[PDB]
RNA sequence: GGGCCUGACUGCGAGGCCUGCAAGCCGAGCAGGGGCGAAAGCCGGGCCUAGUGAACCGGUGGUCCCGUGUGGAAGGGCCAU
RNA sequence: GGAUGACCCCAGGCGGUAGGGGAGCGUUCCCGAUGCCGAUGAAGGCCGACCCGCGAGGGCGGCUGGAGGUAAGGGAAGUGC
RNA sequence: GAGGGGUUGUGGCGUGCCUAUUGAAGCAUGAGCCGGCGACUCACGGUCGUGGGCGAGCUUAAGCCGUUGAGGCGGAGGCGUAGGGAAACCGAGUCCGAACAGGGCGCAGCGGCCGCAAAGUCCGCGGCCGUGGACCCGAAACCGGGC
RNA sequence: CUGUUGGGAAGCAGCGCCAGAGAGGGUGAAAGCCCCGUAGGCGAAAGGUGGGGGGAUAGGUGAGGGUACCCGAGUACCCCGUGGUUCGUGGAGCCAUGGGGGAAUCUGGGCGGACCACCGCCUAAGGCUAAGUACUCCGGGUGACCGAUAGCGCACCAGUAC
RNA sequence: GGGGGGAACCUGGGGAACUGAAACAUCUCAGUACCCAGAGGAGAGGAAAGAGAAAUCGACUCCCUGAGUAGCGGCGAGCGA
């Protein structure tokens, strides 16, 4: 049988152009009221899994 | 040429890893297996892809983003491939989203775009949209861009 | 552009072809594996120890009789139990590229062609389906029979007559096919062959 | 493609209407050189200023 | 100890420390609107190093992105919590 | 060096479990084969102090056996205890 | 029949095999001996590498025709040709933002138009991964319908 | 066909012949021409089949005008409990229905993913319907299928002996 | 006229558990194994109170594709039009 799409990874994680895998920072989800504005804002963002991990997550995604 | 002359490239037709064949092989005993645990078991490992030794993976630690999507599924509404000016000197004369999807440029079922990455041809080119650069190297190149619905 | 040999009843003039000016001798393997392989009838099989006729039985108990631990029979430590990796029904067929197949035939018959073994012929003479009138026919045309040879021709006249000499391979050109053409060391052809010959390889 | 013209002979005794299509063309100096589209216009003022115009085509 | 104040900023972030990952940390400078200062400047909480919890599931305030023939709505998304 | 393994010289490396690579031998089968070996003796068996190969192995010869076997080169595996 | 084969008196040296282990001749495991059976495979999908075809293109699936160990047709569809964004959307850009700021993620062959090469894609081959019992043998057990 | 070697020729040698047949198996060893076959042809009084050719029957058939008679009931519909669908209570429609309530006959009713409007699609609560699809006890054809520990459990008096 | 039989195949009526989720309960295995009833040479289905956005299509079955898509999911394992 053919593989199947991990639906938790592509509900997480997109592939880029080259082929980096790409997620949005963790820790803002909730305790969030302490939290410096600089930590608000940069964890708004989104980043690259080191290359290790980011090759797992690449062949749960084999129809991409 | 003979048949027996056919033979294949170097390389072409490598042999297998035979292993569990003995000593000299290389592989004997345990076939490259190592010695116990898991994985050296027959159907052994969980998914290495995924599985991290029962600690919460790398991936489900991730936080989920975007619009998943809900029952009864997707909405249906006009889709758009782009195509630049450089993927339209190969013609003359017009050029419409049909001559495009016999090309291998278009896919069918798409609507047509034209994008600027490229030189512009005075051609007429009917489509279903412009960019404002796919728009100003056409119209000022000596060809005529027919927008339709 | 080969220079083939035209056989004619007025005359041995030539005929200015176009064939591949060098032959793949890895690609002509390629499409004569293809042909060989799909062919294949994949039949052979065996059985596992859960298609083998014997019951699940734990033959003796697990511990404690000074045996081995077994289970049921059919596992394939037993002498009459399944077997572990034994052939089941197989397609060997597959799709080998059609450009590399045209490519092939075109490439098989330039080979026979670089070598003064292709011959055209207009028409069969005496020979409107006998073996002896056939076999005339071959000596006059230079094919005595000391040499194997690939009979592509429309006329099944023709083919029945030649179809049963050890030398001989007959064939509708619809069926030219680059492993006859190798298995041969000649071949012999219709203007009506050559004509679709040419259709096929563009 | 486009047209890479090249001005090599003075308009100086040459009719006041082979004069002003250089100037369409923007071409005002001798042995200047303007990149410009192929519009059937732009070529015939290219093609009037044949004799005194080396032309290249690009693109 | 005092006086005025709310930078216990908003939009970003060169470059690093640390580091299996994911985290954790430090950060010049730019823009918006500011506080204090004659000014040089300083200020993106606290002398520093503990005072904490990934994701999933939901709540609330915005946004007006999607809205299953169409307009709406239901429900989501995004931002903040 | 000569010229792309055309073979010769010179120099240095070559303990090894897990394991990584490389080059080969052998088994059954297919194409090669309407061929070729074969009763002046096939396969298998029994010897061998003989030949080739680093080796796995391949020859050769004598006895047994009495109807099969199968090349160069490729192809496929129920392939080596 | 200047050698070799058999045998072995004496001298010298010498702790079986496999398995498991930090470590076994080990007084740790297995094996009386012999012959035969006995364990890393196949499908599909993936990901690398490799051998060829074509190359901004590559390729068909089911079928239909043909063969009767003959190939062909079939372009539906699939991968590639553009990305960024949750999305609307824009597009060689785009997203965050008030920004023309900063940042994330993106965007460009070799020799004389010929010749070679290449994105890519197709098929073969090999290593490895996913799904299957997936290297083979082995439970104590659970469940179903019967005896 | 003959000669030769040999227990035996189908081997070897000589001179031929057939081929729409040179697939394969036999025959004392290796046979196109000895045998059984093969290529190509022919065949059914009787039974079964007959989806194809023909015939027979059943059957099928308009147009405006008015009338508002009919158009499948414990049904639709709704609320409760569930099942089915990719849908696990979700914004949860659709299809089915165990319980309660309970219509209308085209100006009727159901659906287009809560609901409302609009715009459309369709006519529930009666039934039948080839073919293309599945399977292999059975028969035949073919194997880079096994070759007596293999191949079915059984090549042999095997679902037997025990 | 029924009754009973038939290797698999079919429909309907009932309907597990191991196992997987590296524990487990929702979920998974799976409407599978099995039991029962029935049907045949096939069985089911079938002539729109359909699809679902095409201003479209036109019974049903079956194959390829669409597609591991849309979605479903202790948004886990997975499931999957
Ligand atoms: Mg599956
Ligand atoms: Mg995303
Ligand atoms: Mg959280
Ligand atoms: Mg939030
Ligand atoms: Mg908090
Ligand atoms: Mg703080
Ligand atoms: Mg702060
Ligand atoms: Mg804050
Ligand atoms: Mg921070
Ligand atoms: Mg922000
Ligand atoms: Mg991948
Ligand atoms: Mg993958
Ligand atoms: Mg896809
Ligand atoms: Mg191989
Ligand atoms: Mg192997
Ligand atoms: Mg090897
Ligand atoms: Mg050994
Ligand atoms: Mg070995
Ligand atoms: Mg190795
Ligand atoms: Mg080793
Ligand atoms: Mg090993
Ligand atoms: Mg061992
Ligand atoms: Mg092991
Ligand atoms: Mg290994
Ligand atoms: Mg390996
Ligand atoms: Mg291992
Ligand atoms: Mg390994
Ligand atoms: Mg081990
Ligand atoms: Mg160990
Ligand atoms: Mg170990
Ligand atoms: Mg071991
Ligand atoms: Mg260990
Ligand atoms: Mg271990
Ligand atoms: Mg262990
Ligand atoms: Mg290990
Ligand atoms: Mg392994
Ligand atoms: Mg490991
Ligand atoms: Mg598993
Ligand atoms: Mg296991
Ligand atoms: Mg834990
Ligand atoms: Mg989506
Ligand atoms: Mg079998
Ligand atoms: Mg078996
Ligand atoms: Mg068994
Ligand atoms: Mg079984
Ligand atoms: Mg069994
Ligand atoms: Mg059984
Ligand atoms: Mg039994
Ligand atoms: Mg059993
Ligand atoms: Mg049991
Ligand atoms: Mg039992
Ligand atoms: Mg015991
Ligand atoms: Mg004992
Ligand atoms: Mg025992
Ligand atoms: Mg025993
Ligand atoms: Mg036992
Ligand atoms: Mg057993
Ligand atoms: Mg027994
Ligand atoms: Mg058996
Ligand atoms: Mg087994
Ligand atoms: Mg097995
Ligand atoms: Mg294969
Ligand atoms: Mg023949
Ligand atoms: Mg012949
Ligand atoms: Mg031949
Ligand atoms: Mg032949
Ligand atoms: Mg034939
Ligand atoms: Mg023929
Ligand atoms: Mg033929
Ligand atoms: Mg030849
Ligand atoms: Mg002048
Ligand atoms: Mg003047
Ligand atoms: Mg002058
Ligand atoms: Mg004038
Ligand atoms: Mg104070
Ligand atoms: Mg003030
Ligand atoms: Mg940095
Ligand atoms: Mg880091
Ligand atoms: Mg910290
Ligand atoms: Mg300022
Ligand atoms: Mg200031
Ligand atoms: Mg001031
Ligand atoms: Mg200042
Ligand atoms: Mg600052
Ligand atoms: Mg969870
Ligand atoms: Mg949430
Ligand atoms: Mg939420
Ligand atoms: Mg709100
Ligand atoms: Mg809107
Ligand atoms: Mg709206
Ligand atoms: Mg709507
Ligand atoms: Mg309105
Ligand atoms: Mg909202
Ligand atoms: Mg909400
Ligand atoms: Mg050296
Ligand atoms: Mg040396
Ligand atoms: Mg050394
Ligand atoms: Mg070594
Ligand atoms: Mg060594
Ligand atoms: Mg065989
Ligand atoms: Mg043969
Ligand atoms: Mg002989
Ligand atoms: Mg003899
Ligand atoms: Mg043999
Ligand atoms: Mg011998
Ligand atoms: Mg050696
Ligand atoms: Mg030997
Ligand atoms: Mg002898
Ligand atoms: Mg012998
Ligand atoms: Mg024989
Ligand atoms: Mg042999
Ligand atoms: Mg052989
Ligand atoms: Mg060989
Ligand atoms: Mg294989
Ligand atoms: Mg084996
Ligand atoms: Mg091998
Ligand atoms: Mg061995
Ligand atoms: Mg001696
Ligand atoms: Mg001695
Ligand atoms: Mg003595
Ligand atoms: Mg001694
Ligand atoms: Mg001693
Ligand atoms: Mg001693
Ligand atoms: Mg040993
Ligand atoms: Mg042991
Ligand atoms: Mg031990
Ligand atoms: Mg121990
Ligand atoms: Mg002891
Ligand atoms: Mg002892
Ligand atoms: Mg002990
Ligand atoms: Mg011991
Ligand atoms: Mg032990
Ligand atoms: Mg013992
Ligand atoms: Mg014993
Ligand atoms: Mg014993
Ligand atoms: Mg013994
Ligand atoms: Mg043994
Ligand atoms: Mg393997
Ligand atoms: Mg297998
Ligand atoms: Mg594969
Ligand atoms: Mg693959
Ligand atoms: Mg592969
Ligand atoms: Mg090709
Ligand atoms: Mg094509
Ligand atoms: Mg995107
Ligand atoms: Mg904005
Ligand atoms: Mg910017
Ligand atoms: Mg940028
Ligand atoms: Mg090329
Ligand atoms: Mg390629
Ligand atoms: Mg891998
Ligand atoms: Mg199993
Ligand atoms: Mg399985
Ligand atoms: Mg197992
Ligand atoms: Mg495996
Ligand atoms: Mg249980
Ligand atoms: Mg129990
Ligand atoms: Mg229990
Ligand atoms: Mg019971
Ligand atoms: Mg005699
Ligand atoms: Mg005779
Ligand atoms: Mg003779
Ligand atoms: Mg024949
Ligand atoms: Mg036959
Ligand atoms: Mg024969
Ligand atoms: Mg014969
Ligand atoms: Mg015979
Ligand atoms: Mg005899
Ligand atoms: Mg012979
Ligand atoms: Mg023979
Ligand atoms: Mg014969
Ligand atoms: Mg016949
Ligand atoms: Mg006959
Ligand atoms: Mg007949
Ligand atoms: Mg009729
Ligand atoms: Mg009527
Ligand atoms: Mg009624
Ligand atoms: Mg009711
Ligand atoms: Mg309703
Ligand atoms: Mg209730
Ligand atoms: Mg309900
Ligand atoms: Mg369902
Ligand atoms: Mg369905
Ligand atoms: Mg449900
Ligand atoms: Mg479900
Ligand atoms: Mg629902
Ligand atoms: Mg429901
Ligand atoms: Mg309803
Ligand atoms: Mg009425
Ligand atoms: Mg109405
Ligand atoms: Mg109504
Ligand atoms: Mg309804
Ligand atoms: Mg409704
Ligand atoms: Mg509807
Ligand atoms: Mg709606
Ligand atoms: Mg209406
Ligand atoms: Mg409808
Ligand atoms: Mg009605
Ligand atoms: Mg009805
Ligand atoms: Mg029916
Ligand atoms: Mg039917
Ligand atoms: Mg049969
Ligand atoms: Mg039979
Ligand atoms: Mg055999
Ligand atoms: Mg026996
Ligand atoms: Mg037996
Ligand atoms: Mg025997
Ligand atoms: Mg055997
Ligand atoms: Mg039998
Ligand atoms: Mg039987
Ligand atoms: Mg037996
Ligand atoms: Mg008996
Ligand atoms: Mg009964
Ligand atoms: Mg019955
Ligand atoms: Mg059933
Ligand atoms: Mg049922
Ligand atoms: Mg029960
Ligand atoms: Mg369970
Ligand atoms: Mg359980
Ligand atoms: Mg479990
Ligand atoms: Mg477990
Ligand atoms: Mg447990
Ligand atoms: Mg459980
Ligand atoms: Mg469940
Ligand atoms: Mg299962
Ligand atoms: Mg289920
Ligand atoms: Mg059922
Ligand atoms: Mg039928
Ligand atoms: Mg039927
Ligand atoms: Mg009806
Ligand atoms: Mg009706
Ligand atoms: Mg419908
Ligand atoms: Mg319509
Ligand atoms: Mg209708
Ligand atoms: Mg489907
Ligand atoms: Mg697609
Ligand atoms: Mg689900
Ligand atoms: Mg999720
Ligand atoms: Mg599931
Ligand atoms: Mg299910």
């Amino acid at each position: 049988p053919k593989m199947k799409t991990h639906k938790g990874a592509k509900k997480r994680v997109k592939i880029t152009a080259s082929g980096k895998v790409v997620a949005m920072k963790t820790g803002k989800r909730h305790l969030n009221w302490q939290k410096s504005g600089k930590e608000i804002r940069q964890k708004g963002r989104k980043f690259v899994l080191a290359k290790p991990e980011a090759e797992r997550i690449k062949l749960l995604l084999p129809y991409e | 040429m003979k048949l027996s002359d056919l033979r294949p490239n170097p390389g072409a037709n490598k042999r297998r890893k035979r292993v569990g064949r003995g000593p000299g092989s290389g592989h004997g005993k345990t076939a490259t297996r190592g010695h116990k645990g898991q994985k050296s078991r027959s159907g052994g490992l969980k998914d290495p892809r995924r599985f991290e030794g029962g600690r919460s993976t790398t991936l489900m630690r991730l936080p989920k983003r975007g619009m998943q999507g809900q029952v009864p599924g997707e909405i249906k509404r006009p889709r758009y491939q782009g195509v630049n000016l450089k993927d339209l000197a190969r013609f003359e004369g017009e050029v419409t989203p049909e001559l495009l999807v016999r090309a291998g440029l278009l896919k069918k079922g798409y609507r047509l775009k034209i994008l600027g990455e490229g030189e512009a041809k005075p051609l007429k080119v009917v489509a279903h949209a412009f960019s404002k650069s796919a728009l100003e190297k056409l119209k000022a190149a000596g060809g005529e861009p027919v927008l339709l619905e | 552009v080969y220079q083939i040999p035209v056989l004619s009843p007025s005359g041995r003039r030539e005929l200015a072809a176009d064939l591949p000016a060098e032959i793949n001798p890895h690609l002509l393997w390629e499409v004569v594996r293809w042909q060989l392989a799909k062919r294949r009838r994949g039949t052979a099989s065996t059985k596992t120890r859960g298609e083998v006729a014997y019951s699940g039985r734990k033959i003796w108990p697990q511990k404690h009789t000074g045996r081995a631990r077994h289970g049921d029979i059919g596992a394939p430590i037993f002498v009459g139990g399944g077997v572990v990796f034994g052939p089941k029904p197989r397609d060997y067929s597959y799709t080998l590229p059609k450009k590399v197949r045209k490519k092939g035939l075109a490439m098989a018959v330039a080979d026979r062609a670089r070598e003064g073994k292709l011959l055209l012929v207009e028409a069969f003479a005496g020979v409107n389906g006998k073996t002896k009138e056939f076999l005339a026919w071959a000596k006059e045309a230079g094919l005595d029979g000391s040499e194997s040879v690939l009979l592509v021709t429309g006329n099944e006249l023709v083919r029945r007559a030649a179809r049963n000499l050890p030398w001989v391979v007959t064939l509708a050109p619809e069926g030219l096919n680059v492993y006859d053409i190798v298995r041969t060391e000649r071949l012999v052809m219709d203007l009506d062959a050559w004509e679709v010959f040419q259709n096929r390889i563009g | 493609p486009r047209l890479k013209v090249k001005l090599v002979k003075s308009p100086i005794g040459y009719p006041k209407d082979q004069k002003a299509a250089l100037k369409a063309l923007g071409l005002r100096r001798l042995q200047q050189e303007r990149v410009l589209e192929d519009t059937p216009a732009i070529r015939g003022n290219v093609e009037k200023v044949a004799h005194l115009v080396r032309v290249e085509v690009v693109e």
